[PDB]
């Protein structure tokens, strides 16, 4: 049963198996980077402690949503890093919706805190994560805005006419500010720590993180950090040069692209203190939203009048 | 005529005075029966609080270390009393216990900051009683 | 060396040998396991009266840490709060005693002052003396790192003994010995 | 793109039907969501990809959260009405479902007796939604930007707090 | 003889990913031995969903932005007018701020 087009296809599921595992990998391992930036093997050593831990149903719980939360904070995020291309020929995902099933896995990002937040006996725990939903929805609302701006320059959603639309000028200088509003949203969203932990202005309020112990614990500890690699791959697929590069290899040039604005976040991890929730919320709601809406506007213009 | 005369740094469900002088000042044979219907009572004391005792809406106990007992119209505190005695060392009773010389470490043991501001007083009136002027 | 096991302050312990003197494939699994859960170790710092700064200035949610730092006195009151979270932990379970409150009475032996841990959870590691400095507190997790690092704990509860074997280590009193009896001059108090 | 589109329908089906015969409504929320999962790829199996994608950006992105948003906040797990469990009880089910089952019966013959031709493939992407959205139907999204505009109004105005707190407890007619 | 082993990709992802977070889950379940929250909440959640609603029409707009011409660029241009009009009626009114 020897054909070269099922050899062609098992090359294919290949691909996909270690582009998943490599994405995994990747969070795992600069997870206990950014522990050493605020010994690899270390990590190896949490996850057979965890493997080897009781996961806890809590007897005032029910057994389905307490641990289908992980598992959307997981998958959601984590599937939405099939969009990504990272070379011409090792791509998983060539359908045409390159940016709406990002927009897709963002807007189900909410209903692991929601459902952690109910799953949690406990009125503290579901304030704290009416706060944090909230703060995810108020920025989600223009993330969809935030990447129409690329959208709109390249006319079309596939990731594939993108990069190739950026092959004269990248998108990040003639939109700054879809790219501040794309770098707000996302570490609003992903939960990433100026826009994190909103249970500090009331003591009535609680993280959805307590009462998760072990495996479903460890999935939102990963996930989180999964999403904010899909969400580097985005932004530098989307604003920067996607798998672009004068001389060394596409693929190494967009490992080390992710990897620089992976670096950039350990930066806004060391410099930027944590804004007031009503600070947060005036912000993404009076500042972000008219100014992306400005942006498409304008570039709309631009892009109609050099038309020819 | 004193409003909520209670204890106030021992548990409600002790028999005798401490600091009285019949007291024995010593920790009795630790039996966990004690334990465990203290912590029975810390199980039921949040559903089936009681607002007779406290002398006190919605009524919770909120977790140095020490819990007060809130009253709440809405998220409005109306009315609060703070539950104290949870780091009872007992300092005066072994002060009984003690002679003038070994009382100095219980007198840094009152608070941690201090130390030897807190022995000042202590060895001031130690030596006052004795008569001493020191140079 | 000689082990001690608990299966199912009152329990009963009794001396045994270890099941890996005799499986190749357990054995290498059991070092794994003993490996991955020593060099992983997530405290539970307790909040009591005054061996915070020690643990504060050394450097946490609960039921996620499989290590309880028991610091300040036990007192009558708080010795419930004591139970209730040490239950609330899963197992397995370690827990280092800071100074001489936790340890015994520690210079309380009073009315008010439950006379060590030990009374109602059992201690795994204790640190002697009123304020221990955090290089104790460190040179304790190695102790309590290398003591997970010789068990021998099931590892699932379907197939294998369903009872954890601690191991009955050698005293670090008698393993000093040496160094601390060849002792010859120290010095004089009467500078810095 | 066939048998994937009979699989969405059926277990939109079964998870519809789960949402009408269940007890405690986060469940039936949750039940939903998958439902208009099941939909959505119903949406992707015809060729309609915006159609999909829409539903689980808006109808499972944006209307279930409000959904178990509100859920969420004022605390129903059907309290007082799981133990009456009337919907449990055929006196009250024979009725309805019969009678609306009446009414499937009578459209789905309705439904046959139109020639077939089948869903063809050629999937329509957002670029046709876009330039048919701007042409003809100009009017249609200004007048729903305005319908919007009202929908927010009524719901602002109607559902507001009046009252000072970001914890309440409930007091009747609003004290 | 792409497309469909695309597809087949996308599936084998999809299917392996659900397959290791379940795999994950229980090997780690195997091995080891009268109140209401607020308004404000359900009033941010309400506008993220009418602005979201409004941003679909900006999503549509976005790819056939160049085969309209201007005189689409006029009819987006003023529905975002109208939803600026909403949204600094908003802004004015006070129901945006949070003041906790
Ligand atoms: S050992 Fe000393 S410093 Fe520590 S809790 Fe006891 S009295 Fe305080």
């Amino acid at each position: 049963w020897i054909s070269p087009e099922l050899i062609e296809i098992l090359l294919t599921i290949l691909k996909a198996v270690v582009i998943l595992l490599v994405v995994v990998t990747c969070g795992a391992f600069m997870s206990f980077g950014e522990r050493r930036l605020l010994g690899s093997l270390q990590l190896v050593a949490d996850m057979i402690k965890m493997f080897f831990k009781e996961d806890w149903i809590p007897k005032f719980s029910d057994r389905v949503i307490f641990t289908l939360a992980p598992m959307i904070a997981f998958t959601s995020l984590l599937l939405a890093f099939a969009i990504v291309p990272v070379s011409p020929g090792w791509v998983v995902a060539d359908l045409n919706i390159g940016i709406l099933f990002f927009l897709m896995m963002a807007g189900l990002a909410v209903y692991a805190v929601l459902f952690a937040g109910w799953s949690s006996n406990n009125k503290y725990s579901l304030l704290g994560a009416m706060r944090a939903s909230a703060q995810t929805l108020s920025y989600e609302v223009f993330l969809g805005l935030s990447l129409m701006g690329v959208v709109a320059q390249a006319g079309s959603f596939n990731m594939t006419d993108i990069v190739n639309s950026q092959a004269h000028v990248w998108n990040v200088i003639p939109q700054f500010f879809g790219f501040i509003t794309f770098a707000i949203a996302g570490v609003a969203v992903c939960h990433r720590h100026p826009f994190d932990q909103p249970e500090a202005e009331q003591e009535l309020a609680d993280g959805y993180h307590i009462e998760y112990s072990g495996m479903k614990f460890g999935l939102f500890f990963v996930g989180e950090y999964i999403g904010i690699v899909t969400i580097s791959a985005l932004m530098v697929t989307l604003f920067f040069g996607g798998w672009q590069g004068p001389l060394l290899p596409p693929f190494i040039w967009f490992a080390l692209k992710t990897a620089f604005f992976m670096m950039m976040f350990i930066l806004i991890r060391a410099s930027l203190p944590r804004p007031r929730y009503d600070q947060v919320m005036s912000f993404g709601w009076k500042i972000c939203l008219p100014l992306t809406l400005i942006n498409l506007l304008v570039t709309a213009a631009v892009i109609l009048w050099q038309a020819q | 005529g004193h409003p909520n005369l209670r204890r106030i740094m021992m548990p409600q469900t002790w028999k005798g005075h401490p600091l009285r002088k019949d007291y024995p000042a010593r920790a009795t044979e630790f039996s966990p029966f004690e334990l465990t219907k203290a912590k029975q009572d810390l199980e039921m004391e949040a559903l089936t609080f009681k607002p007779e005792e406290w002398g006190m809406f919605m009524f919770l106990n909120l977790g140095g270390a020490f819990r007060i007992v809130l009253q709440l119209d809405g998220e409005e505190i109306v009315d609060c009393v703070p539950d104290i005695g949870y780091h009872h060392r007992g300092a005066e009773k072994m002060g009984e216990r003690q002679s003038w010389h070994s009382y100095i470490p219980y007198t840094d043991r009152i608070e941690y900051l201090g130390g030897c501001v807190n022995e000042m007083p202590y060895v001031l009136a130690v030596e006052k009683l004795a008569g001493i002027t020191v140079p | 060396m000689d082990y001690t096991l608990t299966r199912i302050p009152l329990q009963k312990q009794e001396i045994v040998t270890d099941p890996l003197e005799q499986n190749v494939f357990m054995g290498k699994l059991n070092d794994m396991v003993n490996w991955g859960r020593k060099n992983s170790i997530w405290p539970y710092n307790f909040g009591l009266s005054c061996c915070y700064v020690e643990m504060v200035t050394s450097f946490a949610s609960p039921r996620q840490a499989d290590l309880m730092v028991v610091a300040g006195t036990c007192f009558t009151k708080m010795a419930p709060v004591i139970q209730r979270l040490y239950d609330q932990m899963l197992e397995p379970k370690w827990v280092i005693s800071m100074g001489a409150c936790a340890n015994s009475g520690g210079m309380y032996d009073i009315y008010s002052v439950v006379q060590g841990v030990d009374k109602f959870i059992p201690v795994d590691v204790y640190i002697p003396g009123c304020p221990p400095r955090p290089e104790a507190y460190m040179q304790a997790l190695m102790l309590l790192q290398e003591s997970i690092g010789k068990e021998r704990r099931p590892l699932s509860w379907v197939v294998g003994d369903q009872g954890v074997y601690r191991a009955n280590m050698q005293s670090e009193r008698e393993r000093k010995r040496g160094e601390r009896i060849a002792v010859t001059n120290l010095r004089t108090p009467d500078e810095i | 793109m066939e048998f994937a589109f009979y699989i969405c329908g059926l277990i939109a089906i079964l998870a519809t039907l789960r949402v009408i015969t269940h007890t405690n409504p986060v469940h039936a929320l949750l039940y939903l969501i998958i439902s208009l999962l099941a939909i959505s790829g119903v949406f992707f199996s015809l060729g309609a990809y915006f159609a999909g994608a829409l539903e689980i950006i808006v109808y499972a992105g944006a209307i279930m959260v409000l959904f178990v948003f509100v859920v969420m906040m004022l605390n129903l797990g059907g309290s007082e009405i799981e133990q009456e469990r009337q919907w449990l009880k055929p006196q009250v089910w024979i009725g309805p479902a019969i009678l609306s089952a009446i009414m499937l019966v009578v459209i789905v013959y309705a439904i046959l007796g139109v020639n077939d031709q089948g869903i063809d493939g050629t999937p329509i992407s957002a670029k046709a939604v876009g330039i048919t959205l701007f042409g003809p139907y100009v009017l249609a999204v200004e007048l729903a930007s305005m319908l919007l505009l009202a929908g927010l109004v009524v719901a602002f105005h109607v559902g507001r707090e009046e009252r000072a707190g970001e914890v309440l407890s409930n007091r009747k007619d609003d004290s | 003889t792409e497309v469909i082993a695309h597809h087949w990709a996308f599936a084998i992802f999809l299917i392996v990913a659900i397959g290791l977070c379940c795999l994950m889950l229980v090997g780690g379940w195997f091995l080891g031995g009268r109140l209401r929250l607020s308004a404000k909440f359900y009033l941010v959640a309400m506008f993220f969903v009418i602005f979201d609603v409004e941003a679909l029409y900006l999503f549509a707009w976005s790819t056939s932005i160049r085969e309209s011409g201007w005189v689409g660029f006029v009819e987006a241009a003023i529905f975002i007018f109208v939803l600026l009009a909403g949204l600094v009626y908003l802004v004015r009114i006070g129901a945006l701020d949070w003041t906790p």
